[PDB]
C-alpha cells in the first residue's frame, strides 16, 4: 500500500482558467498513477493513466506530467462543465487515491439574505419548537451562523445543511434550525440569528420578538 | 453490451452482515479482476480490494481485512462482496469496476449500490409551514419553507406550489437528527406579500405512501 497526498480540496476556478492538481506519494510508484473525474450522479469516468497517456475522447486541455513521487494534472481551460472532483489513483502496488480536488467557481462575493422563521403553531401543539433561519444566496461558501436566545449564544439543537452550488447563479445557501422542547421555548422571548460572512465586518443578525411582534 | 450490474439499496441493521454484487455481463467474466470501491459521502474514495476470477488470488486493503469478504460466483459471473458487523459508518455507495488494461477505450465501473445502515423503521415526514410571522413586511420580496421533519428513509421530493413555484427554490440536503432524517426548501416570490395563490408545499415519501400539502 503508498499513501498518496493529494491537494488542494476545493479550488475555486474561473472559467476560462487553469488548475493544477497534486499527487505526491510515500514511495516512488514508477508512473503507474491515473486521474479520475467524478460528477455527482455518475460513477468516476478514467481521464489519464500511466501519468501522461490521455484517453479517447478525454480533450488535450486535460494534461498530466510527473515522475518519483511527484505528480501534477493540469486542466488549461476550465470548462463549464469540468466542475467535479478529481482523484488521482496509484497502482504500482495494490490502489490508493487521493482524498480528491473538488472543483467550484469562483465568482464576486456576494452577502447572504437571512431570515429567521418562529415554530409553526403545528410543531408548538406536537411538544416541540425549531426555529428556522435560512441564509439565501451568497459567495463564498463560509459562513459561520451563531444562534442566541436573549443574548444567550446556543449551540446544541443547531442543525445546518448548505445547498450545493447553484449552476444558474454560482452561490451557495444555508439552512439553521435550533429544535428545542415548548418548554424551553416558552420559557423564553428572543431568538436570534448571526451570520459572521466575509462580505461585511459586522455580523448580520436577526431576530424574531416572540408572538406578540 | 458490457454492464456491471449492482444489487438495489440495501437498508440493514447494525451488527448485522449485508452481502452485495456485481453481476458482470458483456464480456468473459475471468478475464478482468474485480475491485471494489467505497464512496465516501461529502467526498472521498476508498479501494475495498479486488478478486481475480481467473487465477483465483483476492487481495484486501489491510484497512478491510476483518470488514470485507471478497467472492465470486463463477458459474454466473457475479462476484459479492459481504461486509460484516455493519456500523453507521459504512453507510456509502460501494461500487464494483473491472479492471483497466493497458490502453483500453473506456474504463467499466458498476452503477453502485447504496447501503444505509441503522436501526431506524420507516416514518411518514413531519411537515410544518414556514411563513414570516408580523416582521413589518412592508417590502422586499417574501421567502416561504417548510420543514420536513423527522423520516426514514431518505427519498422526500418537496414539490413547490405543485410546481407552479419553479422561480428559485433552495432545497437544502437532508442531515440525520436524532436517529430519523430533517430536511427543508425555501422560495422566494417576487416581492413583499405572498396571499394569493395558497402557495403550498407538498411532500412525498415514496416509502411510506405519504402526500402532505401545507398551504397554510
Ligand atoms: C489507472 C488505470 C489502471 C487501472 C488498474 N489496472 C492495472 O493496474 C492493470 C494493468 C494494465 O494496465 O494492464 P486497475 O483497474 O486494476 O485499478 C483500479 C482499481 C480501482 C479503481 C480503478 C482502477
Amino acid at each position: 500500500d503508498i499513501e498518496l497526498t493529494q491537494s488542494p480540496s476545493s479550488l475555486s476556478a474561473s472559467l476560462g482558467g487553469k488548475v493544477t492538481i497534486t499527487c505526491k506519494a510515500s514511495q516512488d510508484i514508477k508512473k503507474y498513477i491515473g486521474w479520475y473525474q467524478h460528477k455527482p450522479g455518475k460513477g468516476p469516468r478514467l481521464l489519464i493513466h500511466y501519468t501522461s497517456t490521455l484517453l479517447p475522447g478525454i480533450p488535450s486541455r486535460f494534461r498530466g506530467s510527473g515522475s518519483g513521487r511527484d505528480y501534477s494534472f493540469s486542466i488549461s481551460n476550465l470548462e463549464g462543465g469540468d466542475i467535479a472532483t478529481y482523484y488521482c489513483l496509484q497502482y504500482y502496488n495494490l490502489r490508493t487515491f487521493g482524498g480528491g480536488t473538488k472543483l467550484e467557481i469562483k465568482r464576486a462575493d456576494a452577502a447572504p439574505t437571512v431570515s429567521i422563521f418562529p415554530p409553526s403553531s403545528e410543531q408548538l401543539t406536537s411538544g416541540g419548537a425549531s426555529v428556522v433561519c435560512f441564509l439565501n444566496n451568497f459567495y463564498p461558501k463560509d459562513i459561520n451562523v451563531k444562534w442566541k436566545i436573549d443574548g444567550s449564544e446556543r449551540a446544541q439543537g443547531v442543525l445546518n445543511s448548505w445547498t450545493d452550488q447553484d449552476s444558474k447563479d454560482s452561490t451557495y445557501s444555508m439552512s439553521s434550525t435550533l429544535t428545542l422542547t415548548k418548554d424551553e421555548y416558552e420559557r423564553h422571548n428572543s431568538y436570534t440569528c448571526e451570520a459572521t460572512h466575509k462580505t461585511s465586518t459586522s455580523p448580520i443578525v436577526k431576530s424574531f420578538n416572540r408572538n406578540e411582534c | 453490451e458490457v454492464q456491471l450490474q449492482e444489487s438495489g439499496t440495501e437498508l440493514v441493521k447494525p451488527g448485522a452482515s449485508v452481502k452485495i454484487s456485481c453481476k458482470a455481463s458483456g464480456y468473459i467474466s475471468t478475464d478482468h479482476a474485480i475491485h471494489w470501491v467505497k464512496q465516501r459521502p461529502e467526498q472521498g474514495l476508498e479501494w475495498i480490494g479486488y478478486i481475480s476470477p481467473g487465477n483465483g488470488d483476492i487481495k484486501y486493503n489491510e484497512k478491510f481485512k476483518v470488514k470485507a469478504t471478497l467472492t465470486a460466483d463463477q458459474s454466473s459471473s457475479t462476484a459479492y462482496m459481504q461486509l460484516n458487523s455493519l456500523t453507521s459508518e459504512d453507510s456509502a455507495v460501494y461500487f464494483c469496476k473491472r479492471s483497466y488494461y493497458g490502453s483500453s477505450y473506456v474504463d467499466y465501473w458498476g452503477q453502485g449500490t447504496t447501503l444505509t445502515v441503522s436501526s431506524a423503521k420507516t416514518t411518514p415526514p413531519s411537515v410544518y409551514p414556514l411563513a414570516p410571522g408580523c416582521g413589518d413586511t412592508t417590502g422586499s420580496s417574501v421567502t416561504l419553507g417548510c420543514l420536513v421533519k423527522g423520516y426514514f428513509p431518505e427519498s422526500v421530493t418537496v414539490t413547490w406550489n405543485s410546481g407552479g413555484l419553479s422561480s428559485s427554490v433552495h432545497t437544502f440536503p437532508a442531515l440525520l437528527q436524532s436517529g430519523l432524517y430533517t430536511m427543508s426548501s425555501s422560495v422566494t416570490v417576487p416581492g413583499g406579500g405572498w396571499p394569493s395563490a395558497t402557495v403550498t408545499c407538498s411532500v412525498a415519501h415514496p416509502a411510506s405512501s405519504t402526500t402532505v400539502d401545507k398551504k397554510l
